[PDB]
């Protein structure tokens, strides 16, 4: 605890991107100088978008693991301290946790097999979640020690809810598909805007992190909803440079883009 | 250096400004005289003052004018998107110098009362208030600077109420639709245009791809100039492997290569039947068939027909060839046979 592992973490998921982004062009360079795919992305089409009978039993296991897999972050959170140092028998939470990343690493490869394009498909917004949640929990296993990191990211997968919805065929009518899109974008970024608030309240300034301003999660969530309806009680604020630029971007794009939404969501 | 370069400029606008009288009262000329001057007192009183040095800011809006000058910027959204965000950045770094400046100085002929405030906490305190949020943590002590945050709130909150949403909407949502279709070896598609709604597109699919027709593997393309609703999006997404979508006209060259009509099976056209002039939806269907004829004459050709009269206009084509597979489905010869 004397000196923060934290670049460790971040090293490994900046690492396995570029890796990942290379390998793909240096696949496409190795192509130049030289079937299963034919019948793999065909079979792997119908199980991420549920027209199988098992690929409904994949669609609906991985809505419930999503929700499963931010609840777990929620007691994480609750953590006073950012840092710990533990043994992987000595707690479940975290052997429960990696018990969820498989699943979310093999159904990873499934989607990339059913990609028509590698190149885009590494840089889609949904695979930078998998690259800063997934590679973090193997460095926690192997240095034997446990960070928030960029943990709340998986609250991003909240606004894949309407596309598995419409996989199964639960929403038809199109107010139904359009009220659930805006729910779910509205959730998920106001989940996720907790979580970077959260973390870069609690850690401090980077390189000496002298100034950790105590904050707990939860009272993150109730310090954007005053921040998002543009109240300001002033109770609770950001004290770190990183959290007051953060919240810069975000009083310019977050309120922006919700200025459009609550209006159609409630007639 | 750069004063001096930022003089020479200013001598030769001058010059080439036809009026003087009202050149000299410009915007941008008071930047100029609030900044250069102040700059040889420095060489000479030798010693330095923030002063209203902030107003090089100013110049931030000339941005758009640069730009169209070299003819970057040439459609009109870009050219407004360009122009409402210099205005938004200019004016956002200019008033945090006003109030750096006003705070940290203090109240004039005492200046007892300086409150010590970092200008980049001051563009933190002006986008707070600017958004109406109000966090109270940082606020205006002096007079001066309440003074400008009265006046700011006037004037300041209309401008972010006008380019900020704008500038989201200008940029707008990804074409999701688009691009070219992945070439595949040995693969079978076709090209289904005319009347693409959830109507058609669901009682097409169930009738094309049906457990009693025989096991072939044609993938299924749809080129329509509208976006699809909500209804026909999740209608895709459950025949992800077998039917796809695009957005463009049938009539446009380039949009013919994007669904690559020369390697297609065949190419299909419905049509509305439920429509008020039939007479203008069989010559739209049928100036269909001469834009896909005249990309390539060797395309089968599938037609629906409301009229039987406008089968001669067809059937009078040069590169038209029954034998070759083309046909046309007329409705009223069918329905009166
Ligand atoms: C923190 C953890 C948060 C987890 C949940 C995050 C939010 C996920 C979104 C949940 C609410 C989405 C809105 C649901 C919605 O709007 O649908 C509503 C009705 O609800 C549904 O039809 C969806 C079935 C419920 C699925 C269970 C959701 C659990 C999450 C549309 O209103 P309607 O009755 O007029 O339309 C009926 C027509 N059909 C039947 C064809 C649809
Ligand atoms: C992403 C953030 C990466 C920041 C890397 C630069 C760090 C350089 C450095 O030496 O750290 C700090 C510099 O800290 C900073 O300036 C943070 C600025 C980052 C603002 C984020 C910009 C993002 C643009 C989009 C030096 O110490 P100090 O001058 O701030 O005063 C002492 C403060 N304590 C005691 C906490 C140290
Ligand atoms: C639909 C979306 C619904 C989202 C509901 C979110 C409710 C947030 C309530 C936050 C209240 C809060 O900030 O108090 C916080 C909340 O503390 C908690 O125990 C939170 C437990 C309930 C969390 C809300 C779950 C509701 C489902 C107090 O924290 P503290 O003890 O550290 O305070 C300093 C002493
Ligand atoms: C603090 C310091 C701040 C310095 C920068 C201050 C802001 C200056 C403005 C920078 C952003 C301007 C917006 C650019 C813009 O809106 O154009 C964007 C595209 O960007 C451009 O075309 C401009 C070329 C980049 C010029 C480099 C800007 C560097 C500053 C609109 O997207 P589009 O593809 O749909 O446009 C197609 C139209 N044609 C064919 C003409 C290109
Ligand atoms: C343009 C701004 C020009 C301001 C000139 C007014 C100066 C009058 C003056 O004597 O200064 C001050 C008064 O300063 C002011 O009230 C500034 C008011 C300017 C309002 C701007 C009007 C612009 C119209 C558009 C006298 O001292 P005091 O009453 O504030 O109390 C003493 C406290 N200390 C010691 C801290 C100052
Ligand atoms: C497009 C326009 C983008 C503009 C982004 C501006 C972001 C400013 C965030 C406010 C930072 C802030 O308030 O903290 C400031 C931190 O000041 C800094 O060091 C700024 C470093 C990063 C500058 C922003 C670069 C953005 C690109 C508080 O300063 P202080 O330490 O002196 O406070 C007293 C103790
Ligand atoms: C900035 C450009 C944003 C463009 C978004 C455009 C948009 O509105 O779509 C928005 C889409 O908004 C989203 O999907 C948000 C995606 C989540 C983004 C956050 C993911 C990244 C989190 C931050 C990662 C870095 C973390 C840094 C700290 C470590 C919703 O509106 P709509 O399209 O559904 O409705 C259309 C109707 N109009 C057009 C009127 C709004
Ligand atoms: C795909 C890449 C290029 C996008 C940019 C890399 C981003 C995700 C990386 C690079 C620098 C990283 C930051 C470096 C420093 C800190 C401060 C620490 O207290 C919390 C983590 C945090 C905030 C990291 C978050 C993730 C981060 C912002
Ligand atoms: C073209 C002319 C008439 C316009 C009005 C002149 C303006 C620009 C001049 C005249 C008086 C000047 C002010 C005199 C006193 C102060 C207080 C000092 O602490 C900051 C500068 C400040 C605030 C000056 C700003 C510039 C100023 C307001
Ligand atoms: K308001
Ligand atoms: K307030």
């Amino acid at each position: 605890l004397k000196v923060r592992k934290y670049w460790c973490f971040l090293l490994s998921s900046i690492f396995t991107f570029l890796a990942g982004l290379l390998v793909v062009l240096l696949w496409r360079a190795f192509a130049f100088v030289c079937t299963f795919m034919t019948e793999a992305k065909d079979w792997a089409g119908e199980l991420i978008s549920g027209q199988t009978t098992t690929g409904r039993i994949l669609v609906v296991l991985v809505f419930i693991l999503s929700i499963a897999s931010l609840i777990i972050y929620f007691v994480d959170a609750s953590s006073e301290e950012v840092e710990r140092c533990q043994k992987w028998s000595n707690n479940i939470t975290q052997q429960i946790d990696l018990a969820f990343n498989i699943f979310f690493m093999v159904y990873f490869f499934i989607r990339f097999i059913a990609a028509s394009d590698k190149l885009w498909f590494m840089l889609e917004m949904y695979s930078f979640v998998d690259y800063f949640t997934i590679p973090p929990s193997f460095v926690s296993i192997y240095l034997d020690r446990t960070w928030i990191g960029l943990r709340f990211l998986r609250a991003l997968r909240l606004m894949t809810v309407p596309d598995i919805l419409q996989y199964l065929n639960v929403l038809k009518t199109s107010s139904s598909i359009r009220l659930a899109q805006l729910v779910s974008i509205f959730i998920s970024v106001w989940l996720t805007a907790a979580g970077i608030i959260h973390l870069l309240e609690n850690s401090g300034d980077p390189l000496d992190f002298d100034n950790a301003h105590r904050l707990s999660y939860w009272t993150c969530v109730y310090f954007l909803i005053v921040t998002m309806s543009t109240v300001g009680y002033g109770d609770v604020y950001c004290e770190t440079v990183l959290g007051r630029t953060f919240l810069v971007f975000f009083l310019l794009v977050g309120l922006a883009i919700f200025a459009s939404c609550i209006p159609e969501i409630i007639d | 250096a750069f004063n001096i370069f930022f003089m020479v400029y200013f001598f030769i606008r001058f010059i080439a400004a036809s009026d003087k009288l009202w050149f000299m009262l410009e915007m941008y000329s008071f930047v100029d005289y609030f900044t250069i001057p102040p700059s040889f007192v420095s060489i000479y009183l030798d010693r330095t003052w923030i002063g209203l040095r902030f107003l090089r800011a100013l110049r931030l809006m000339t941005v758009p004018d640069i730009l169209q000058y070299l003819n970057v910027l040439k459609t009109s959204s870009s050219i407004r998107l360009a122009q409402l965000v210099s205005i938004f950045i200019s004016v956002w770094l200019t008033a945090a110098g006003i109030i750096h400046l006003l705070e940290n100085s203090g109240d004039p002929l005492d200046f007892d009362n300086a409150h010590r405030l970092s200008y980049w906490t001051c563009v933190y305190f002006l986008i707070v208030t600017m958004s109406t949020v109000g966090y109270g943590d940082v606020y205006c002590e002096t007079v001066l600077g309440r003074t400008f945050l009265v006046f700011f709130l006037l004037v300041g909150l209309a401008i972010f109420a006008s380019c900020i949403p704008e500038i989201i909407d200008l940029i707008g949502t990804r074409a999701k639709y688009g691009g070219t279709l992945k070439n595949e070896k040995g693969r079978r598609h076709i090209v289904v245009c005319g009347h693409i709604t959830y109507e058609s597109v669901s009682h097409f699919l169930k009738d094309f791809l049906h457990e009693d027709r025989e096991d072939v593997d044609v993938e299924v393309v749809f080129l329509h100039r509208k976006p699809p609703d909500l209804e026909l999006e999740g209608l895709f997404k459950r025949h992800f492997t077998t039917v796809e979508f695009f957005q463009g006209t049938i009539m446009n060259p380039i949009d013919l290569q994007r669904v690559k009509v020369h390697e297609a099976d065949a190419c299909l056209v419905l049509a509305n039947k439920y429509c008020q002039d039939p007479d203008a939806e069989d010559a739209a269907n049928i100036m269909r068939v001469i834009s896909i004829k005249n990309y390539s004459d060797d395309i089968r050709v599938i037609i629906q027909l409301m009229q039987y009269h406008n089968k001669a206009y067809l059937l009078n084509i040069p590169s038209w060839d029954w034998k070759q597979g083309d046909d046309v489905i007329c409705l009223a010869e069918l329905k009166l046979g």
